């Protein structure tokens, strides 16, 4: 390749999940002392679901800490805002809001979205411990540490650096020499600005968090709607049974309603356990992705994007996290004639860091990801053996830089 | 009258012939905040999602319901007993139970310049 | 064990007090209740044991991967084998688990310096091969990224690419040629 295209992609992973707390005694009976007495001879069924849902809520609180709470200090950005020509104004938060969230965030919290009917039957939604402002502060601290430090603030103290040589080190980490950044800095900055400006029109996908919200709302809607079932009894409301029959003859319909609602609650608890196992797997993947792509540069293929990964930026989302993977995609390829070795003075020569190419007449050494030919010299070639064992070895002159 | 949950939401009076909406009575969860039996014996009571003008010792109205028995301070420490919506409880003065907003860490500002590194 | 002492709508909780006191074909409507309750309890127990077995199989796979990577080699993944630049890990056996002793590298005692991206000497830019360009006030040196070791500016640790009119922030300094004769 002779050129590159800097591309910013977008990855959405769920992290959290809506906490629910269910009062199992009032869900089934509500105010009936006789139903509460009939529920007493069923063992510890109403306590195990409560313990399970408490574990679900504590696990959901724990999932946010591994993703977002990865900084010892809350970092700030100096107000000059000139990081080598790169535009972070859409990405860094603004002081003109009560919540201090960026635009890119504000396009995400608007998209992700029966009132008080679930409250009566005993279903309560507990608020998260971390509010949206503290998650935004955590994301801003991680992002400011990424801009001002690099990977240094994840392995100890935060070491200051200019951005135009942090980008040179991340260029050096993918096999490209660092003169490319210093000679195409304005082109790379303009490509990054266009690629980050296209994100708003790209997103304005996000169906995973919406699917999580829809599943957690549909489970509660089904749990509310299952109260209308009779399960073979003459009524679905306990007050109609208790105002019509003596408890000599009213211990059958209430028992049928109890066995109906117990198996209506138990399946809900088991599906919530399975779904939170998937949510915990997604949160573990999000925490690993934050640690490997945000606090450093990863050499794993297709883990932090599509291409040669440079850096990533976190953005907070409702019940999730959004990563902005910046990658290196090559373009504008050519065709050349290649040879494995060069025979000069009866000994083979091999490139220590590059390839052997020809445009038709002369032979040069380039890199592997960028086309930069240079003169054949003993400095970038080493000698091993003679021209008898290797196959496909061609003859070319090798210049030694010692004239006198 | 019936809502989307297939339960009674409204009713009509048989004598005066006017409609009357039916609202359920207030209810919530009771969480007890305890610094430890071996440490002390005074607790705090947190009502879950209930306004403070319904509950019959400093009153605090929080997004996670009404808190009774804890005193709000204007400082910030690390979380000891998580209550909800960014509020944590503790035990300091080891005399009374206090409530506060959690602190996410210190306040650091990396000295970015055009030509500045730290090695 | 404690679920065996429940009623589940029956008149007793043990089988011998129903099979020796109640009628033979009228106890079938309560033995069935006890059977249904105990079967439901055992099925729920097997159901939570399967989920706990999956959630512990995941941690066992994670522990096997870090025994393969941190113990049997050195891993470049950030915050996977500790907190810092990973050096080793030593396994220790534990009841129903394993304990890793992650040895890591944490730097300290930093100093501030003045930095340049390149050096314009003899009308051409110079870039370091594996170092930085720092100055302590008067003169420029090349150190490593993770340890301060100032070295004399030399051709042997710099390479030249183009002239000094394209790079921004480039400063002017001399470059020593290690050839006296
Ligand atoms: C096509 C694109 O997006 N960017 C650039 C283009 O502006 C430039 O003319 C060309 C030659 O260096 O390299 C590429
Ligand atoms: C003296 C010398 O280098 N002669 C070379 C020979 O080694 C090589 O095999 C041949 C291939 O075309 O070209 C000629
Ligand atoms: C330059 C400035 O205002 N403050 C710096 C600080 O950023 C740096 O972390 C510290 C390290 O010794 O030295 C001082
Ligand atoms: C002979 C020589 O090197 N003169 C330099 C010039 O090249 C450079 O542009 C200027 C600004 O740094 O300082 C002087
Ligand atoms: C992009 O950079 C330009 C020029 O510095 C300036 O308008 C502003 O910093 C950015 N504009 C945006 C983010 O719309
Ligand atoms: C209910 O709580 C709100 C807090 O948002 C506040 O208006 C007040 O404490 C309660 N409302 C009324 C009408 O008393
Ligand atoms: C770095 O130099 C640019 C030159 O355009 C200037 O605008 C900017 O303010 C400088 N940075 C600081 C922190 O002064």
């Amino acid at each position: 390749p002779t050129n590159f295209t800097i591309s910013v992609t977008t990855e959405i992973l769920p992290v959290s999940m809506t906490k629910t707390s269910v009062d199992c005694t009032m869900y089934i009976c509500g105010d009936s002392t006789e139903c509460s007495n009939l529920l007493l001879q069923y063992g510890s069924f109403c306590t195990q679901l409560k313990r399970a849902l408490t574990g679900i809520a504590v696990e959901q609180d724990k999932n946010t800490q591994e993703v977002f709470a990865q900084v010892k200090q809350i970092y700030k950005t100096p107000p000059i805002k000139y990081f080598g020509g790169f535009n972070f104004s859409q990405i860094l938060p603004d002081p003109s809001k009560p919540s201090k969230r960026s635009f890119i965030e504000d396009l995400l919290f608007n998209k992700v979205t029966l009132i008080c009917a679930q409250k009566f039957n005993g279903l309560t939604v507990l608020p998260p411990l971390l509010t949206d402002e503290m998650i935004a502060q955590y994301t801003s601290a991680l992002l400011a540490g990424t801009i001002t430090s690099g990977w240094t603030f994840g392995a100890g103290a935060a070491l200051q650096i200019p951005f135009a040589m942090q980008m040179a080190y991340r260029f050096n980490g993918i096999g490209v020499t660092q003169n490319v950044l210093y000679e195409n800095q304005k082109l790379i900055a303009n490509q990054f600005n266009s690629a980050i400006g296209k994100i708003q029109d790209s997103l304005s996908a996000l169906g995973k968090l919406q699917d999580v919200v829809n599943h957690n709302a549909q489970a509660l809607n089904t749990l509310v709607k299952q109260l209308s079932s009779k399960f073979g009894a003459i009524s679905s409301v306990l007050n109609d049974i208790l105002s019509r029959l003596d408890p000599p003859e009213a211990e059958v319909q209430i028992d049928r309603l109890i066995t109906g609602r117990l198996q209506s609650l138990q399946t809900y608890v088991t599906q919530q356990l399975i779904r939170a196992a998937e949510i915990r797997a997604s949160a573990n993947l999000a925490a690993t992705k934050m640690s490997e792509c945000v606090l450093g540069q990863s050499k794993r293929v297709d883990f932090c994007g599509k291409g040669y990964h440079l850096m990533s930026f976190p953005q907070s989302a409702p019940h999730g996290v959004v990563f902005l993977h910046v990658t290196y995609v090559p373009a504008q390829e050519k065709n050349f004639t290649t040879a494995p070795a060069i025979c000069h003075d009866g000994k083979a020569h091999f490139p220590r860091e590059g390839v052997f190419v020809s445009n038709g007449t002369h032979w040069f050494v380039t890199q592997r990801n960028f086309y930069e030919p240079q003169i054949i010299t003993t400095d970038n070639t080493f000698v091993s053996g003679n021209c008898d064992v290797v196959i496909g070895i061609v003859n070319n002159t090798v210049y030694d830089p010692l004239q006198p | 009258g019936r809502d989307i949950a297939d339960t009674t939401d409204a009713v009509r009076d048989p004598q005066t012939l006017e409609i009357l909406d039916i609202t359920p009575c207030s209810f919530g969860g009771v969480s007890v905040i305890t610094p430890g039996t071996n440490t002390s014996n005074q607790v705090a009571v947190l009502y879950q999602g209930v306004n403070c003008t319904e509950v019959p010792s400093n009153v605090f109205q929080t997004r996670a319901g009404c808190l009774i028995g804890a005193e709000y301070v204007n400082n910030s420490y690390e979380c000891d007993i998580p209550i909800g919506a960014g509020i944590c409880a503790s035990y300091q003065t080891s005399q009374s139970i206090i409530a506060y907003t959690m602190s996410l860490g210190a306040e650091n500002s990396v000295a970015y310049s055009n030509n500045s590194i730290a090695i």
